């Protein structure tokens, strides 16, 4: 089963994991 | 079949959750910062 | 423009956002 | 038109975030925990 999904939509959502993927492991890690 | 709404409460979930990653960033960098100026 | 996602794969990013959600505050904060 | 790889990509890295986490959580549960010992 397949859902329709906004492309701009999925490149933003894309945009802030990749922010989350950049800077929560420094501050994890110390 | 449109998943809209789920992906944009995703978008707002996570950007909140980036908003607060850098506001504790900053704050980080400014404790360190204090710590040098108290020692 | 729309892209096609499966259904199963949406609902196992939307866990993991929940997951990220549900416990990255209480570390971040003190 | 199929997003199916792009989607999981972000699941890897959201799967990875949340271990890194979870990891995080424990080791600042396991430092307080030591600092009773210690005092
Ligand atoms: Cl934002
Ligand atoms: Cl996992």
């Amino acid at each position: 089963e397949f859902v329709k999904v906004r492309k701009k939509d999925l490149e933003r959502l894309t945009t802030e994991v990749m922010q989350i993927r950049d800077f929560l492991p420094r501050i994890l890690n110390g | 079949e449109d998943a809209t709404n789920v992906v944009r409460g995703l978008i707002v979930e996570l950007s909140n959750l980036n908003r607060l990653i850098m506001g504790t960033h900053r704050d980080l960098e400014a404790f360190k910062r204090l710590n040098y100026r108290k020692t």
